[PDB]
């Protein structure tokens, strides 16, 4: 399908950034999980980031690990998750899934037959976190025969091989790191990513999304501003779900007002 | 790119991150150059004879194997500083640290003595070290927390996941891709991405060197077999290198099988798990039917890093090497014939690798076979686990 | 009459009950026999390198000396099997025992160490090993205890006196009064009645042997000070007898002042007791005014024989030797600064000689001095002992 | 004086055995240790053994051991032992009064002061029983010089070489060891020691006492049938002493009943 490629061109059209969330599927239970999901798309969410829960999440940061925590609490496996992207993608059927992935659940079953079950229940990218470019080709080959965006991550390091080896390897979006570490809204990215946004564009890679410590309205707007074509925020829409497990119905009003205002920043 | 092959056959790799792909190539230049220059290997050997305690003796074990047609010695890494074969390739790694011009140290253990090394390393060469251990481990090690705090390391237990050594791994890999400008990751086995297990293997591979040496100079002659327990590989690589091109020598890898390997309750992923992809590496795992990480389990907390060494996989795949489990019950029995006999306490993971010899001989004891048994480490850390089970019997 | 003086000067004899004296006078003529023996001393050079792990390295310590004109090297007799010197002279020992058709050994211990050196030289070389221990002792070393009956030694409680070590050596000579001609007594230090002082000297002079080669290669001369922690005085005789005709090189002796000499807690008799007769010998004693035999006090139970050997009075009277002591806060500051800056975790014991020399260092830090610091053994056996102080401060 | 010459010279015209009881001084306290010796000498014993509480005494069985642990319980003091000693003698004026000494308690404030003090009290002999006669030099020349008796154990092992000594240096009688091994009743000893008693007599030995094991009348009349000039008996009196410390007035009547048994063992 051509989801991601549509949305960036509904995007420019409109002279508009993307907002991303990231949620981890099935935290902090299949039904609230869907319920926030629905909650982030009515709300105004370009385009779904989905983590599957996984036993060593080593690229994230203590508020997705407890996000993994509360999903594998309420039982959540790889086989529920995507019956549950099987029904968001039957409610809802423009609006582009990426997956991010641990290497091990992608290769567990077969490589091939893991982006074949993407591509049947219409999640339109995958990123595996573990996977570097140089160990990439038997994913890539695999998610491009079923119709699947490899999604990889651009490092502020990165140097102009990786760039070129990104930008040649990558489709959907470019994943823009912020910075080094792990997933997390308590570290802010300081990098102005206009050369590496400047270059990725000069290579002809797919469109920029800057991820990593992305928590506020201003660091949307921010993100457009340098050129990239939109933002991704987990751990901030992680952290609404954490603070108001004891009230589902609260947690839905503030995860919309959340959103509702981050997209809000990505106009013009 | 790389210098160096990242893959033995089908295992290995570097199933990292892309943003900590610069720490890996940088260790890999750094390595690679280190093992050209004559001062760093003189400061290594340095380090290993007058710090460490290098050569380590071999000793024969007649009372053991009296009756028989077996000949059995012990490679004594149990002497060696710190009382297990860890010592070795924490001072090269240490090393590595100063050559990249690091200041810090980062480690991962399990059940401690990786963390205690690591410790000891960091104290003698100047360097600030900092450990992650899983808070069950932390809740069940007391002495070798202690040991690490009184040579100034810090101890960060890590209370993700399941709260064990593989959440450890994870935690230390986590810091490594925000530090690595200064700090280096001391990585415990030979596992992990590349160049991890080729690092470890050759700065672990004097164990084999030596016993070459000592075995010719006894017995005129090369070992018919050498026998190791496997816990994330690093021991028994270290013996095996150097007879890996001596085809007439049998290598044996021992890995623990617990409560039994029908019971499931066993840490062997070589022979009894399944390959898949973690902690930076393409190797047999420890996981559920759905690709969640599990963890081992032994009598020996030490055997209990839930993957193997990718080398020791391709050595399984091509025939070179064998691999084997002795359960908790043989290591148990092994370890008591040791002390009684020898008079020498070995580490229950050692016993393991002692536990097969024992087999070894006593199934076909009119077979000649001169066999080497690394002795990885000593048991006085055991002695309290070994009452228990005695007490309760 | 004796092939050998019994005495060093007016210290030492042989006062036994008359049945024991043929015993002493075998023992003797074995002893004197057994070093002109070649086969013997080959057994002997064969135990030491192969199974107990010697030469023992020789560690330098710049962290410690930095800024300081003092040159710092550690004896490392911690890396020897079991984890202290006292292995050397039991492996001697026990080749005497079958030198003299003996199939059975007596021992007496302390804090239990020398209970396992001759627990595991009789699992060895397959002797038949009872151990006496005060009930105190037994009831506090649990860990050596266990040890011990791991290798399949005996370990007999002794309630009378004081149930203490020097009970346990009261049992020892009892029952070796009844079992001289099929069992040998394995005397634990540099003391007691003739042969057992120049018996332990002898079978322990590889240490200073070593020392002197070892110190020669990496600095071209002999030290300025030999420093080593005086309990009974194996260790420190052992490194002081190669250096005796080195008239240049200082023998310094450190005793325990546990609380402090003044409070009268300390085990620092050859400074600060009074000379008796115990044990089988004369020498400076723990006792009271009346002439009872008193326990040593210190931190380092290690550290608590109440005399001391003859030869160490000898060697203080005639100004050849110096004795000084270390108070248990000293020892401790020891300790914790070895553990910090070298990785080395030394037993108590051994921290009084550290300690000892630290204070040689930066009582005059501009001192040109070559050290030498016995480290007589490990102190992985210390670290709870070291807890339960540290966390009560 | 001539304490044990004028005994043996009795028991001889009587063609008698001297039977000699050993106790500790003091156990199990000073004035019932007065009433036990009191009642030995009253009940028919030849001479006294006396040990002085040591805490260290490697030649006694547990017996022995015990003795000196209930005396020092009473506080007994070697000083107060002399103390008693004096009182004894003044009370019994031909009686020979034999110490058993450890070497540590004669060498504490000086030998020669040790052996002037024994001569001040009235002891006729002194056995140190760590002091074999290879160290025996200037204890045996203090005691001469202050008229005690230095009295030496012959071993059953006992060479040609060791019984010249004995004979030689010994005075008052020679203390032939029953066995090797260390004081108690449980272990009698098994040596004919005619030849030993035989040298002994050869060599111009002071009489010789056999002692160690001594429990019953037929071990003292056995022993004056070898030919020895009588018997000494510790641990059965001292075990009579343990067993009724609970009634100090039976305590005495069967010290009484043991004595006159013992003693009648020994008479023509
Ligand atoms: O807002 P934050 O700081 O929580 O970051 C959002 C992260 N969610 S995600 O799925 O984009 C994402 C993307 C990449 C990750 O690791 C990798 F870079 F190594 F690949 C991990 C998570
Ligand atoms: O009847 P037993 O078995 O208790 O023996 C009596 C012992 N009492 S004693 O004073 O004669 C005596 C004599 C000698 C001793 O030791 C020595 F031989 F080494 F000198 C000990 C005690
Ligand atoms: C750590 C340890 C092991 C297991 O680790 P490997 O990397 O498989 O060698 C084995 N023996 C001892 C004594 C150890 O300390
Ligand atoms: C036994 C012991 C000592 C004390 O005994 P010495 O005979 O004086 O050497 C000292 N250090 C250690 C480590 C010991 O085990
Ligand atoms: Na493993
Ligand atoms: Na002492």
């Amino acid at each position: 399908m051509e989801r991601y490629e549509n949305l960036f061109a509904q995007l420019n059209d409109r002279r508009e950034g993307a907002f991303v969330p990231f949620v981890t599927l099935g935290d902090p239970g299949i039904e609230q999980s869907l319920k926030i999901i629905d909650t982030l798309i009515d709300a105004g969410a370009d385009a779904l980031e989905l983590g599957v829960p996984f036993s060593d999440p080593l690229a994230d940061g203590p508020t997705i690990q407890n996000a993994n925590l509360r999903a594998f609490a309420a039982g959540v496996t790889p086989a529920q998750c995507f019956e549950m992207l099987a029904l968001i993608r039957e409610k809802h059927p423009t609006i582009p899934i990426g997956l991010l992935m641990y290497a091990n659940l992608v290769f567990n079953n077969g490589i091939d037959a893991f982006y074949a079950r993407c591509e049947q229940v219409g999640v339109d990218s995958v990123l595996v976190a573990d996977v570097p470019v140089e160990e990439s080709a038997p994913f890539r080959q695999a998610a491009l025969r079923h119709n699947i965006a490899p999604i990889f991550i651009c490092p502020p390091n990165a140097d102009d091989d990786l760039l070129r080896q990104v930008a040649s390897y990558g489709r959907g979006y470019t994943y823009l790191l912020s910075r080094s570490g792990v997933t997390g809204a308590e570290n802010r990215g300081a990098l102005p990513l206009h050369h590496l946004i400047e270059k990725l564009k000069e290579y002809h890679a797919a469109p920029a999304l800057q991820g990593f410590g992305i928590s506020s309205p201003e660091q949307v707007s921010a993100a457009v501003r340098a050129g990239a074509a939109g933002a991704i925020s987990g751990s901030a829409i992680v952290k609404i779900i954490e603070k108001n497990l004891a009230s589902p119905k609260q947690m839905l009003a503030e995860l919309r007002s959340f959103v509702s205002a981050m997209k809000a920043a990505s106009r013009a | 790119t790389t210098l160096l092959n990242p893959y033995f056959g089908e295992f290995g790799g570097m199933y990292v991150p892309q943003i900590l792909m610069p720490a890996l190539n940088q260790l890999e230049e750094a390595f690679v150059s280190a093992q050209k220059d004559p001062e760093f290997q003189a400061q290594f050997a340095d380090l290993l004879k007058n710090y460490a305690g290098r050569p380590t003796a071999l000793t024969k074990c007649q009372n053991i194997t009296a009756g028989t047609r077996t000949t059995l010695y012990l490679k004594r890494e149990d002497l060696l500083h710190g009382g297990a074969h860890k010592t070795n390739q924490v001072l090269g790694q240490a090393l590595l640290a100063k050559r990249m011009g690091k200041s810090e140290i980062i480690a991962e253990t399990g059940a401690g003595q990786h963390g205690v090394a690591s410790a000891l390393a960091s104290a003698l060469l100047g360097l600030k070290c900092r450990i992650y251990m899983g808070a069950k481990d932390v809740e069940r090690q007391s002495p070798n927390v202690f040991r690490m705090r009184l040579m100034g390391a810090e101890v960060i237990p890590v209370h993700s996941g399941s709260a064990t050594l593989k959440d450890a791994c994870n935690e230390a890999l986590r810091d490594w891709s925000g530090s690595y400008e200064t700090a280096h990751y001391m990585l415990g086995t030979a596992a992990g991405p590349h160049p991890y297990p080729t690092i470890v293997r050759e700065f672990q591979r004097m164990i084999g060197e030596e016993t070459k040496a000592q075995i010719l100079d006894k017995e005129g002659r090369l070992p018919d077999a050498v026998i190791a327990c496997v816990g994330g590989g690093s021991n028994a690589i270290g013996m095996f290198a150097d007879f890996i091109n001596d085809t007439s020598v049998g290598l044996i890898g021992v890995e623990p099988g617990g409560h039994g390997i029908e019971t499931g309750e066993h840490g062997a992923p070589l022979k009894h798990g399944r390959v898949g992809i973690y902690f930076g590496m393409k190797a047999p795992m420890m996981q559920t039917a759905d690709g969640q990480i599990e963890e081992s389990y032994s009598i020996s907390a030490g055997l209990d890093f839930p993957s193997v060494g990718p080398q020791h996989a391709y050595l399984n795949s091509i025939g070179r090497a064998d691999y084997v489990s002795i359960t908790d019950d043989e290591a148990l029995e092994a370890f008591k014939t040791l002390c009684r006999h020898e008079g020498i306490i070995p580490a229950l993971e050692s016993s393991h690798a002692l536990a097969h010899a024992l087999k070894m001989m006593r199934e076909q004891p009119e077979k000649e076979q001169l066999l080497v048994v690394n002795l990885s480490g000593r048991g006085d850390k055991d002695i309290f686990t070994v009452h228990d089970i005695l007490k309760a019997r």
